[PDB]
């Protein structure tokens, strides 16, 4: 039942999210008409590059006129929204598949738009492109048509001639904070009535870096196993992650120094089918908290209190000095994985390496 | 290409199976650089590549035999490497791949030889395997690696593991004493550092190599007791820093193992050298000077154009530090 | 081969023409001056034509070779004029050009081009041939004593009243690119037309004239303060420079300073600078600085400049000046463990 | 080929995909049903056998359930690919590259026998930028009586406009255990003879793929006799197969180097695989500081060296074996920067040698 | 843009070139006219701008002159860059390869309009081993009422002959306060706001490139959307200073947890390159560990910091300060391996309070 993916793909400039000094830039442009021949959006996977880009060919053949405020009705617009208007050519330099249609294209530039004002051309990572095509867009870009209008995209600028860099309109997309991501898919869960537990937000957000579209696109999967919820236990579920309790379960079972219990939770938890490096991230997580809130005990969030008695406990409970070492054993530990003959064992390995160096109760030797 | 000798103890069997019917189409030979891997191939290829074999080998007329000689034959491929860059790319092989999937020119047996499989892309690799695994009506294939293991598990499971081992030392020295005579433990010496392929230790000697080693040696010699290893700077700075670099530590590394008490040093060549090492240089110490040696040497290496100079001009000062008591030494890490 | 100065080429000239003219030294002007002196006196024969072929091992040699081996049918003819190496004619080069020793004839002249010939250079086959015909002019940037005395002669050509004090200042930045100072004479000629260069005048021009060479940067850290060493770096970037060329730059004064105090009791500071040969004036900055360097602040340069040059082209582009700076300061200053 | 014979038949069969199969499972007990799934997943993972397990228990004549009865027509026909209505395309195939193309554009928007049209796309990514629209225009305006089933191992290289219209499922590498859990039941259930180890050996081969870890399984029985055992397995990936791998930790421990050194040059002479040396050592290091948290931690082919390993065991100091474990793993990050893998080997164990409790220390 | 808007039509609307100005001006008023120029600097300093002026003077309809009137046809069409005697060319582009070649080996040796037959070539060192040698003959042999002004951010690409029968004149970049100075007044002269702040924060920012920094100031009133307040200028500009950076320093040392946590959020809140954020103190800390060595240790602009920073050196014992910079140091180097960067850092300082010399955190 309509994927948010898609229900809130951004259609207007307003719709895009917290980027706005870049939108603000293109505002400008759209209403002034100052054109240029060239725009460029660089930025990792998952920012708006391509999106934003869209947002412009929306606004560059719309009917309406060159607007900053394109009309979702138009044609142009509608068509546009669907990757599939005559004078928008997508060229992918990353596609391996295309590049026949990719080197044709750019050496057959067509001077008169089919339908619309200008002829949009996006291109996703042009730093990816071949040799040859490559140097079709130079010399079309040193004198370019005055219908013909690019825009281009890339997870990195640098490896990019500053032949072409400086011939474009750069902009840089920032990637979303995670309060930022944590707040847009609750006000997007709240709009769309449908219960939740905090908790699950942050994990949906975090996992998706700072990626939107992605955020959405997990929440999506999240609401399909939640059975139209999205709770802890759907999320982590996905995720495969550790529930806050169960994280925090382990630690507490780490600090206790009885392996035992821990391995016994690792199954337990192995059988949850788990992603063995981040039942460290997680634990670096609470451990982090912990020792948070033994320097201050406002500390602490507004859901940590399924497991707040706890969290207190431990931090009131145990050295912060001590905890530093749990926090740096685990760290150290995810560092290893790679080379740990096995993700998990390294992973077993690393509690073990807590447990034989615990500093209170170590592992004994006869 | 040199066939040399001990390649026929094993040339022996092989054939025995193309002509027995127990020919594996997927034979990989682990095998070190110089210990003859290349002619094996390209001997091999040649039988099963003949019109009218005389038995153990070919007849040399034949149009096989001919196009072979000419070098230019309608199948026989030759997969190397993308020429410049330092991999195999899934492209060459999807052409030679289909490339047999035609009835043979010569309507017999086709071969393909790669020149170290070890260099293919985990796609150049796929790729590959898909054909091994629909093998092409009598035809016949050759990989060759250095080291098996850093083959795809997958992909190794489908060929016959040969490891052409190589031959006994006395066996290499003498073979080795006759194509250059120098003392037999520079001829030791010079057949270890080569992990025991006499191809390979022959063209150590081969350029004014062997002389420039000695000439770090020698260096080495006072640069111990005496503390000053700056003045390695000389026989270290160079085109062949990565080379010579890889000496002085199998020198260190001999210490080391001398200080536990190895019975096998392969530095056999100097002994007084070695030993004067496992001396003014505690275990710890080489290990450290062993560690940074075998890093910036592969700086060099890697790194496009760093400054040699520097490099080698910091690396041995910060020797000299190491050496300098309280001094605290450097541990691998992450 | 008649050997002389730039200026009595004129007077020789004048004489007659000979067969080739050798302009060996590194000065750009006089080896021009002497250049455009030869050329004005042969196009003013019948050398309308006039060639250039630089010397570097991968040139087009057949061309060279076949266009000088042509006698023409118009009697027309040529002035060849070959630029030898940076570095001078090398073993391979000895006959190359022991080649077109023995094909010249009074329609094609030769006018050869280079630093100064080194006493083994000089009996390179061909050397010896022109050994007869031709003459050669020796073209070398005056000393430290007569430093001064050129910008004082030539100044007066450019009908300049140069102070002396105001000659010594100039003298002393740009002290030695002939180039550079025969240019800010021009310039100034420029600023006041029938005015006087003045101690007050000259300094000012040239102190807000303000341009740092990195080895302006380098001599400061030789043991001078850190102030103004800062200073010329972030000037330095405002300057354009690339940091490349000042890590290498630095490298050459901070290695050469290893050996230096490496060899103390090897032999008095006084016979090792010769040895090493760039003790210019330099020498008693490069004494100062083995004198507060201690054998370790040194290393401790030399790890740093690495892990620079090495962050430098490992992740090209991770902003190095950021440790440039920190580096210079330890240059300046007792150090510490980490 | 135990591959083809063991493919899932009910959901209940496939392995560690569970946030999978969960929704799946729960969207179609609620006749809840999207029109575009995408299956991301590296090799071998489970793609094809979710994909393929959907639409099996969307069309079973049963009802649209999360458990294909298997019994019925539809499920018989979809199981061996027969089925009119389950229409499997290869967006890799460079052969059949216009039956695509046809086929599409002639689409059927009425299923022959099936309550549904279902498309089964594999590699969808690899698609002809004229697919991709065909397909986009078809998803824009989901023809009812019709479902699309995505499967890529790189959905990356897909067209965002693609993505958003589908359900995303990924698909994540089994887990060791896993895969050796299954070859056991495999093998009982079929019969045949097999030892703990070359389980082991197997289930580490395929790298966290279950399909490659069968079809391994199939040309390691085909190897030696049809008998799946440590030789037999060894012998396709040249593995060892010795207790040089423990005998070499043993002396390590006594600070005993002449036959570290030793046993290793004389392992050089046989053509280990260095690397994997190494990680076998860690891999004792572990079954023996387990051991130590618990006396069971040992498990099914140990019980071979047990004494060996549970000598250690009771013997090193649990701290002590961290720190060995741990410096063998830092090796196997620099095993590339020695020049040698070798040196790199010796260069890490006469590491670990000195720092033990009391062994060689220095002089001039 | 701002950048063409502004551009210098007369010597008195250059930002500080003066000793190249005073030059040129001159040698214009006393008809002392070379026979070729050549302008060396970085970028955005005005040596286009100042060749450009320098056509306009000797080719103003009212006479060779230092201050060209500005009315002329002469002067209009050459601000045009529409003036038949004045051709531009570009060693820089690929496109023009040709036109550059040839516009050369073809040198108009007759005025077209006004007494100068002006050429002015862009990075001249870019020019090919062919265009050289012509450019060179023809400056051997200089033909009147052919004037050739050049242009070049490397002047020393270019061989000594040229570089040789030329007049040099290096332009400088331009000072901060040059430019914040420059900007006060081409705003104020537009009526638009700003605060001293942004101005500085935007004049810096410009690395002596004035080109750049109006560039700059168009975005950011583009993005503030008129205003030139700080707020948007830093927008893009991140906080280029904060002596916070400093202040976390303190607030560590100071053991003032409250405060440390609480400047972190403050950075978060702006959001910076966390890890840049240790790198700055660690620095900090190397400096004034430096500092109490040999205290002429503060290089430029350590100015405003100058007294918080020595307070520091002297108030905190050498050890104290070494057990900071390796705590900081360490945490950095962990920081991607965070459970997440910020944490990171907040858990770093964590790790230094309670490992504190003095006033470390308790335990009940
Ligand atoms: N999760 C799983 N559970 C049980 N068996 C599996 C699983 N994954 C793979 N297998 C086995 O591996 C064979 C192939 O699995 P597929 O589902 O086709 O994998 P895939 O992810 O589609 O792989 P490709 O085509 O290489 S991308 C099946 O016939 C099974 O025997
Ligand atoms: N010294 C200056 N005084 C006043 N405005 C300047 C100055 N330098 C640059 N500008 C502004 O910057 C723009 C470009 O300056 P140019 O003179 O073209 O610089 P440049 O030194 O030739 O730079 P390049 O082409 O990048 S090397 C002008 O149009 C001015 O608005
Ligand atoms: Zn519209
Ligand atoms: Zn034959
Ligand atoms: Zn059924
Ligand atoms: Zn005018």
């Amino acid at each position: 039942y309509q994927v948010l993916a898609r229900k809130w793909r951004p259609q207007t400039f307003a719709d895009v999210v917290g980027q706005e000094h870049v939108l603000t830039a293109l505002a400008n442009g759209l209403s002034l008409g100052r054109i240029h021949h060239a725009y460029l959006f660089s930025g990792t996977r998952g920012v708006g590059k391509t999106s934003i880009a869209r947002l412009l060919a929306k606004g560059l053949n719309c009917e309406t006129g060159i607007t900053a405020t394109p009309c979702g009705v138009c044609d142009n617009c509608r068509e546009i929204e669907q990757g599939r208007f005559v004078d928008l050519i997508e060229i992918d330099a990353a596609s391996r598949t295309k590049v026949e249609d990719t080197r044709d294209l750019l050496d057959n530039v067509q001077y008169a738009p089919a339908r619309g004002r200008f002829k949009v051309y996006l291109i996703d990572e042009v730093h990816m492109l071949s040799r040859h095509s490559f140097n079709a867009l130079l010399k079309t870009l040193e004198e370019p048509p005055e219908h013909v209008k690019f825009l281009l995209a890339t997870t990195d600028p640098q490896k990019l001639p500053v032949t072409i860099l400086s011939r474009c309109l750069q902009f840089h997309l920032k990637a979303l904070d995670v309060e930022q991501i944590r707040h847009q898919l609750e006000h997007i869960l709240n709009e769309e009535h449908i219960a939740h537990e905090p908790r699950a937000l942050q994990l949906l957000a975090r996992a998706a870096e700072g990626s939107l579209r992605d955020a959405l696109s997990l929440t999506d999967q999240a609401i399909a196993s939640g059975d139209g919820q999205v709770s802890t236990q759907a999320v982590s579920a996905m995720l495969g992650t550790l529930d806050d309790d169960q994280a925090l379960s382990l630690v507490e079972a780490m600090v206790e120094a009885n392996g035992e219990r821990v391995m016994a939770l690792i199954n337990e938890a192995a059988a949850r089918g788990i992603e063995w490096e981040a039942l460290l991230v997680e634990m670096l997580g609470l451990l982090h908290r912990i020792a948070m809130v033994q320097l201050s005990p406002a500390a602490l969030g507004n859901d940590m209190a399924a497991i707040e008695l706890r969290m207190r406990e431990l931090a009131r409970t145990i050295p912060p000095t001590d905890i530093q070492l749990y926090y740096q054993t685990l760290l150290i530990g995810r560092k290893e994985l790679p080379y740990a003959p096995d993700r998990r064992m390294g992973v077993e390995m690393t509690l073990l390496r807590a447990l034989a160096f615990h500093p209170r109760m170590p592992l004994p030797e006869p | 290409m040199r066939w040399y000798p001990w390649l026929r103890p094993d040339f022996e069997k092989l054939v025995a199976s193309y002509q027995a019917g127990r020919g594996h189409h997927a034979l990989l030979i682990q095998a070190l650089p110089g210990m003859g891997d290349d002619a094996l191939i390209y001997a091999l290829s040649r039988y099963l590549l003949c019109q009218q074999p005389q038995g153990h080998k070919s007849c040399g007329h034949c149009r096989g035999c001919q196009l072979m000689q000419a070098g230019t034959h309608p199948d026989y491929y030759t997969l190397a490497p993308e020429k410049g860059k330092n991999t195999l790319g899934v492209d060459a092989v999807r052409e030679v791949t289909e490339k047999l999937n035609e009835h043979a020119r010569l309507g017999g047996a086709k071969v393909v030889w790669v020149t170290d499989a070890a260099l293919l892309t985990d796609a150049a690799a796929n790729a590959l395997l898909k054909t091994l695994e629909e093998p092409p009506a009598e035809t016949w294939f050759f990989l060759a690696t250095r080291e098996p293991e850093r083959l795809l598990a997958t992909l190794r499971s489908r060929c016959r593991l040969h490891y052409l081992a190589p031959p006994p030392e006395q066996y290499a020295v003498t073979w080795l004493s006759r194509e250059v005579t120098m003392s037999q433990d520079a001829l030791l010496a010079a057949l270890r550092l080569s992990a025991g392929s006499p191809g390979a230790a022959l063209a150590l000697f081969q350029g004014d190599n062997w002389q420039a080693r000695e000439t770090l040696c020698q260096a080495l010699a006072y640069s111990v007791p005496s503390g000053d290893w700056y003045s390695l700077l000389a026989a270290l700075n160079h085109e062949q820093a990565p080379a010579r670099l890889h000496w002085l530590a199998t020198l260190l590394m001999d210490a080391l193992k001398r200080h536990h008490g190895a019975a096998q040093v392969t530095n056999v060549d100097v002994p007084g050298l070695v030993a004067e090492l496992a001396n003014h240089l505690s275990p710890s110490r080489l290990q450290a000077i062993l560690g940074d040696v075998c890093h910036i040497r592969e700086q060099l290496m890697s790194v496009t154009g760093i400054n040699r100079e520097l490099l080698i001009t910091d690396l041995l000062l910060r020797i000299e530090h190491y050496l300098q008591p309280g001094v605290v030494l450097p541990v691998p890490h992450l | 081969m008649i050997r002389l100065y730039p200026e009595q080429l004129r007077a020789q000239l004048n004489e007659g023409l000979r067969a080739a003219y050798l302009l060996l030294g590194n000065d750009p002007l006089l080896l021009q001056e002497s250049q455009d002196a030869v050329r004005q006196v042969a196009a003013a024969q019948g050398f309308e034509e006039h060639h250039t072929f630089s010397i570097d091992p991968n040139t087009d040699w057949n061309a060279i070779f076949s266009l000088c081996q042509a006698m023409s049918l118009f009697a027309s003819r040529q002035t060849l004029l070959l630029l030898l190496p940076e570095n001078g004619p090398n073993a391979a080069i000895n006959e190359q050009l022991l080649t077109l020793t023995g094909l010249l004839h009074d329609d094609l002249l030769l006018i050869v081009r280079g630093n100064k010939l080194s006493k083994a250079q000089e009996n390179a086959a061909w050397f010896t041939a022109l050994a007869n015909r031709s003459v050669q002019v020796t073209c070398q940037t005056p000393e430290q004593a007569q430093l001064p005395r050129w910008v004082a002669a030539r100044a007066k050509q450019l009908n300049l009243e140069l102070d002396d004090a105001a000659n010594q200042v100039l003298c002393y930045c740009y002290e030695g690119n002939l180039l550079a100072l025969a240019q800010a004479l021009e310039r100034l000629s420029l600023l006041w037309p029938d005015g006087k260069l003045t101690l007050p005048r000259v300094e000012q021009a040239v102190n807000d004239a303000a341009h740092f060479t990195p080895f302006h940067w380098v001599d400061a850290l030789l043991m001078g303060k850190s102030k103004r060493a800062l200073h010329i770096l972030q000037q330095l970037r405002l300057e354009g420079s690339e940091p490349v060329i000042l890590l290498r730059t630095l490298q050459r004064e901070l290695l050469l300073l290893v050996n230096l105090k490496r060899q103390s009791a090897h032999t008095p500071l006084r016979a090792l600078f010769d040895k090493h040969r760039v003790w210019q004036n330099r020498r008693g900055m490069m004494g100062e600085a083995l004198n507060r360097l201690s054998q370790t602040q040194l290393r401790q340069a030399v790890q740093l400049l690495t892990r620079t040059e090495l962050t430098l082209k490992q992740d090209y582009g991770q902003s190095v000046w950021a440790e440039l700076e920190g580096l210079s300061l330890l240059l300046c200053h007792k150090p510490l463990a980490d």
